[PDB]
């Protein structure tokens, strides 16, 4: 009865969050009203991990929707599965955060965090055995970035012995709202380095490239990007939601994927990424090759530029589990130079019989690679380009921050980059 | 008649225990509801099967077992399985949160909260024993509970039952069969803390059971069910001398006497034959000579290693089925003049033989075919140290970088326990080398 | 693409074997400590046989037979020859030897006194695995203060013109199936004292012109008989037939020939070098019969297959 | 090749064949190491809370 508490904050957090509940609700056979209508036992066996059961065989997502402006949350309530969420779990202000980390973390957000913690406390108090929390948010805005990390800090203080997991969307000039995104992302990464156990790095630069180069989408929209994120979030949580030879939880994942506390930022991967060919069935060899190909990575880092510390691969669908072990062992024994030698057997494989909607089989990749440093270098460079001239700082000093907190944020991330570089040459 | 209490810890120990007691019932004619029609002494008796089964006034034969797991999902299968009527609730102990593959979490953090409850339930069963011999502990090396809580239980058992023997059935970690990356850490942590508390331990490398299932049973991707049924047969042939009339290894003390002259070197190698596929209707029954010869084939050993490059300290042969002492000696005489069987100078070159006329019992619908004669060899060969060397090498690779160490230090363990445990293993490897080289 | 590792840089044989593997485009060399290898060219001392054959999904092969040291160590070879029922019986091709710990001290002097008594050739050579040749038993036992004392071939076959003593080196390869392959090319090391390397072709020509016989008939038959006896003796102790890993190994047999055209086994080398002129042919043959037989790639044999049951 | 200690019964038979002759910590000490580990846990958590308070 290991329950997970889901939290989605800000525009991006609530848009990928809503899509996540639509996807997995369909897989578990739950309709927009909360009534089950599946046809398999595997759908309900571990349904308690993400859903609460209300009277009348109704299933209510254990989700808490948070934002400093009502705009996006009103869309969720009007969306397809809007009526499935607990109405009391909508916590929102009216001022917004203006794409300002300081407003979400120090001023506007501080005024709303307590009421969020009240809902979180009500959900946890009715948990048989709370695993921890998973948060969806972007790092480039104000609410998800600033207030999101404020929530993480306060959740940890009240539940120091629970796992904190996040799906964090990294900003990219290729898909940009404002110029201060590097400032907000640099400030958040330090919070994440300190107060999370597992962070799925979802890079908007990679999502755009996958839509443009692979899926052949000339003008990707946020909807297109969120389609990939939904597919990934369904993938990395399959072994938490369904039963099988490997019934995983958030803590065993952290134990096997995080050899050092600060290095807990994962590269997610998904296959197939077919462009609308959606009828052509993939073979286990093809899933394995694409799954490890950088073109299927959601972080925009070249894995061959670093080394894998640990890897988790999940195969969904009815396939030859024998041929799965053969292809996995083939990838490792062929490119054994990209897997560190001081962690034996660092590639683990799991199989789930139920494939995602619209696919005969899929493969999800969770890699803890030192090549993730390229992402933090990218952010650090964009950060420094402006900070060297103190550009746009007035948006932040006007909310009580001083330049020192920025100097420390950059230093902390450069350290993070150096730590990854240390183990890439071990 | 002296009783033996079995203790199953963690998923591996519980599921392996569930397979053994299913087999015990079939071998003793005990139905799932605990009734035993062939038992004419209703509600009591001092028979040989009473070493493992107590009796109620209603004629139910209750295993002298206790299942312990830090999470409830695996032991809930027992509460619902075919043999749910066998055990009573007090025997089944479960927690809320498992050890997350972390020895420190099962030994210190979580174990400290449940150790007393387990010891109490054990005292309940001990209070039904006129002459308790000791305990049989089933557990995995790599699991957080199987490794962390077992070593804690073993220490407390040495305190509360100082004069009793303790035997282990341990599952050695194999990457091919679902394994965490830190299982080498846990294996070495629990071996160090349990070493001076176990009188005799039978290691079973999942790598061995896996390949035996793939090559002899023609199973492409063996499951735990496949592995456990094979392991239960082997465990059965080892514990048979305790459950049936006989004169060889009739009490836990004899295992130490016949298989372990050096207390630290108490890990006998087990070899089992024949393993015939059930899907094979036309099975050419193997002879006494052919099955006894197979006992010296590494492909039939519970741990893959080369006894040819070691030294035997003791050897026991446990036959079940149509075996007569004459055929066994004619087979030994032939295998001596062909195989490489070197004993240490301070030990006689011989074999203690035990024969049970009841051929092996196979679970109906299983993967193993019924045979007319099987044999399990228990040899204390220094070659089993190869398994310690493999394990200690993987330990050294990760610990040189301190990988994952923070998860253990974060539960109250100190980094020094790692080094202490590894040093004890270094001494263990040296003891084997000084005995067989 | 097959993977292999190199753990003995000082091996001139397998340094060339590794060079050929890369030249096929189908083999990739890894770091010496990478365990995901299909082939290990291991080190001479403390090769970790116990860690071989446990990598799932990898057929592993190593270029040494665990336990072959019994045949390649001088004190062990003598013990093996004296205590093996399949050998001790005959041994008309192995010199009278004794293992003397610094024990068969009394047995050596028993045969020694019998020689000086009868005024026979009583010259013995003592070495280990620094050498001393003497006819006085006192000088031998004091030189060693584990060694072996062996009869010195007082009547060796001497090549003419030159009055030169020589020894024959034969390279034998045993594969994972325990086929025994004798390289067609050998080498004789001439003393040059009453360029010190004579190959079989010349030696065969000399034997015909000088003694009116062939190398095959007068010497090679005994060489093949000796090679087969030694290797079939330890086969049950080192065979990797039903083992979780596989073994092959190149051996170096050293023979002496007396003036009666009788062959004597001197020693067996487990890590031998090769003749500079024959490195290429033999190394390519190692890849053919020992490596590619287990890992095939994408016609007269240079080896003589010594048949055995 | 000698056969000794031959015992027979209805269930089976056992014997020995010889080929060649030859040539704890107390409860208190455990409770202290357990409680010691719990102190280090509580100390590491206090430092975390002290850090969060700052
Ligand atoms: N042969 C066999 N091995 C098993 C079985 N179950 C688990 N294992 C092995 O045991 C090791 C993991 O130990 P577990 O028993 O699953 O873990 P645990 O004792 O429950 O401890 P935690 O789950 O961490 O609390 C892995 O190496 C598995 O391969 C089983 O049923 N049969
Ligand atoms: N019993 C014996 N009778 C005569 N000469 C002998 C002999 N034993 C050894 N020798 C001489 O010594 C040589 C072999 O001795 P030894 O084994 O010490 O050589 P070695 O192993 O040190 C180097 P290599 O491996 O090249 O032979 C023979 O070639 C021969 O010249
Ligand atoms: C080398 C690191 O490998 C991992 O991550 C890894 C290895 C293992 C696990 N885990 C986590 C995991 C979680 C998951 O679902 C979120 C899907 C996975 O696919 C293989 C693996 C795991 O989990 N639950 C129980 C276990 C048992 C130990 C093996
Ligand atoms: N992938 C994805 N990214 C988004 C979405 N909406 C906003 N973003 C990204 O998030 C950042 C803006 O943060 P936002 O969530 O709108 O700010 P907030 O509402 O104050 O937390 C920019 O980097 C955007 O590219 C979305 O629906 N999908
Ligand atoms: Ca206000
Ligand atoms: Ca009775
Ligand atoms: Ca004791
Ligand atoms: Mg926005
Ligand atoms: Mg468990």
């Amino acid at each position: 009865m290991r329950e997970i508490v889901h939290i989605q904050a800000g525009q991006c957090g609530n848009q990928i969050g809503a899509k996540f509940w639509e996807v997995i609700s369909d897989e578990h056979g739950i309709d927009p009203t909360g009534s089950y209508h599946g046809d398999s036992d595997l759908q309900l066996e571990r349904i308690n991990v993400y859903y609460n059961e209300a009277t009348g065989n109704k299933y209510v997502p254990r989700a808490i929707l948070v934002d400093l402006e009502p705009g996006t949350m009103d869309s969720v309530r009007s969306g397809p599965f809007g009526q499935i969420f607990r109405p009391d779990n909508f916590v929102f202000g009216q001022s917004g955060a203006g794409n300002n980390w300081a407003k979400g973390h120090y001023t506007e957000g501080a005024e709303l965090v307590d009421s969020v913690l009240d809902v979180v406390r009500k959900e946890s108090e009715s948990c048989d055995c709370l695993q921890g929390f998973q948060l969806t948010h972007s790092l480039g805005g104000g609410t998800g970035s600033g207030m999101g990390t404020l929530l993480i800090s306060k959740i940890r203080e009240e539940y120091p012995d629970r796992i904190m997991n996040t799906f964090s969307v990294m900003p990219s000039p290729k898909v940009s709202d404002t110029v201060v995104e590097p400032y907000n992302a640099t400030l958040s990464v330090h919070q994440l380095v300190e107060n999370t156990d597992e962070t799925y790095c979802i890079d908007n630069e990679a999502l755009y490239d996958i839509c443009f180069r692979t899926l052949k989408l000339t003008t990707p929209t946020y909807g297109d990007l969120n389609h990939l994120v939904s597919a990934t979030m369904s993938g990395v949580t399959t072994c938490l939601r369904f039963p099988g030879q490997l019934n995983a939880d958030l803590r065993k994942l952290a134990v096997n994927m995080v050899p050092f506390p600060r290095l807990h930022f994962f590269m997610p991967g998904f296959a197939p990424l077919t462009s609308r060919q959606q009828y052509r069935a993939l073979t286990v060899p093809e899933l394995t090759q694409q799954m490890f190909d950088s073109k299927n990575m959601m972080a925009a880092c070249d894995p061959r530029h670093g080394r894998y510390l640990t890897v988790a691969a999940i195969f969904r669908g009815r396939m030859s589990m024998k041929e799965v072990d053969e292809q996995m062992l083939n990838v490792q024994n062929k490119n054994s130079s990209y897997f560190v030698e001081w962690i034996p057997n660092n590639v683990k494989t799991a199989v789930c019989d139920i494939p995602p909607r619209g696919l005969k089989m899929s493969a999800t990749f969770i890699g803890n690679s030192t090549a993730i440093q390229e992402l933090f270098k990218r952010i650090s460079e964009q950060f420094t380009a402006m900070f060297r001239r103190k550009a746009f700082l007035h948006w932040y000093t006007g909310e009580g921050m001083d330049e020192m907190e920025f100097t420390e944020a950059e230093s902390n991330m450069n350290d993070l980059v150096s730590e990854y570089q240390q183990y890439q040459d071990a | 008649m002296r009783e033996c209490i079995s203790i199953h810890v963690g998923q591996a120990g519980v599921q392996i225990g569930n397979a053994c007691w299913e087999l015990y019932c079939l071998e003793h004619g005990i139905q799932p509801d605990g009734q035993m029609p062939s038992d004419k002494t209703i509600g009591g008796g001092d028979d040989s099967f009473n070493t493992f089964f107590s009796e109620t006034g209603a004629g139910k034969h209750v295993p002298r077992a206790v299942f312990v797991d830090l999470e409830p999902t695996v032991i809930d299968e027992v509460r619902t399985g075919t043999y749910r009527q066998l055990f009573h609730p007090e025997q089944l102990i479960t927690g809320k949160e498992d050890a997350a593959n972390n020895y420190a979490r099962g030994h210190y953090t979580i174990g400290k909260e449940i150790i007393d409850l387990v010891l109490d339930r054990i005292r309940k069963l001990a209070d039904q024993c006129t002459g308790l011999q000791g305990f049989l502990v089933f557990h995995s090396f790599g699991g957080g509970t199987g490794s962390g809580f077992t070593s804690l239980l073993m220490e407390r058992l040495s305190v509360d039952y100082g004069k009793k023997s303790k035997l282990e059935f341990s599952i050695y970690p194999a990457p091919q069969v679902s394994t965490a990356v830190v299982e080498p850490y846990n294996s070495i942590l629990t071996t160090h803390t349990t070493l001076e508390h176990s009188d005799c331990a039978f290691m079973v490398d999942n790598e061995a059971i896996y390949d035996i299932c793939r090559r002899n049973l023609d199973i492409e991707r063996p499951t735990y069910t496949n592995l456990n049924r094979l392991i239960s047969q082997i465990v059965s042939s080892i514990t048979a001398s305790l459950r049936f009339d006989g004169a060889l290894n009739v009490d836990l003390t004899e295992f130490q006497t016949n298989l372990v002259p050096y207390p630290r070197i108490h890990f006998p190698l087990a070899t089992y034959a024949p393993v015939i596929s059930a899907e094979k209707a036309y099975h050419e029954q193997l002879s006494v000579a052919e099955i006894t010869n197979a006992c010296f084939e590494p492909a039939n050993q519970m741990v893959k290693c080369d006894p040819r490059h070691g030294k035997y300290m003791a050897c026991c042969l446990l036959y079940r089925g149509d075996v007569v002492p004459k055929d066994v000696n004619a087979a030994i005489a032939t295998i001596k003049t062909k195989r490489s069987i070197q004993f240490v100078d301070w030990c006689p070159t011989g074999f203690k033989v035990g024969i049970n006329y009841q051929p092996p019992t196979v679970v109906p619908g299983g993967d193993l075919a019924k045979v007319q004669r099987a044999v399990c060899m228990l040899s204390n060969t220094t070659a089993i140290a190869e398994a310690w060397a493999r394990l200690d090498h993987k330990f050294d690779l990760m610990y040189a970088k301190r990988a994952f160490v923070h998860w253990y230090v974060g539960e109250g363990m100190e980094e020094g326990e790692f080094s202490e445990a590894r040093e004890d293993m270094a001494a263990l490897e040296k003891d084997y080398e000084e005995v067989g080289v | 693409m097959y993977t292999f590792v190199v753990r003995d840089e000082n091996s001139s044989v397998y340094a060339e074997v590794s060079r050929l593997l890369l030249a096929t485009g189908q083999w990739k060399r890894l770091r010496k400590d990478n365990p995901r290898f299909n082939l290990m060219l291991g080190e001479r001392n403390r090769l970790p046989f116990g860690r071989l054959g446990h990598e799932p999904g990898l057929v592993q092969l190593v270029n040494y037979y665990r336990g072959a040291d019994k045949l390649c160590r001088k004190a062990s070879l003598v013990k093996l020859i004296k205590t093996s029922p399949e050998l001790s019986e005959s041994c008309t091709w192995f010199p009278e030897s004794y293992v003397i710990y610094p024990d068969e001290r009394e047995v050596f002097l028993a045969a020694y006194n019998r020689r000086r008594e009868g005024r026979e050739g009583n010259v013995w050579i003592a070495k280990s695995s620094g050498i001393l040749i003497s006819s006085e038993a006192s000088e031998l036992l004091d030189f060693i203060d584990v060694h072996v004392i062996q009869k010195y071939l007082e009547k060796p076959l001497l090549l003419e013109p030159g009055h030169r003593k020589f020894d024959i080196r034969s390279w034998v390869l045993v594969d994972h199936l325990y086929n025994i392959y004798l390289y067609r090319e050998g080498v004789l090391r001439t003393s040059s004292e009453p360029g010190n390397e004579m190959f079989f072709e010349e030696f065969n020509q000399y034997l015909m012109d000088a003694l009116n016989t062939t190398l095959e008939n007068s010497i090679l038959l005994q060489i093949k008989h000796i090679i087969r006896s030694c290797l079939m003796c330890i086969e049950p102790a080192i065979s990797t037939k039903h083992l979780h890993y596989q073994s092959f190994q190149l051996f170096g047999f050293d023979f002496m020939v007396d003036e009666e055209l009788k062959v004597w086994l001197i020693e067996v080398n487990g890590a031998p070098a090769c003749a500079q002129k024959l490195y290429a042919e033999l190394c390519q043959g190692i890849v053919d019969v020992a490596i590619s037989s287990v890992f095939p790639l994408a016609p007269t044999s240079i080896f003589i297959k010594l048949h055995h049951h | 090749m000698e056969v000794i200690e031959l015992n027979k019964c209805t269930s089976g038979q056992s014997f020995e064949v010889i080929l060649k002759p030859p040539s704890d910590p107390s409860l208190e000490e455990i409770q202290k190491k357990l409680e010691a580990a719990e102190e280090r846990r509580k100390y590491q958590e206090a430092e975390l809370l002290k850090h969060l308070a700052e």
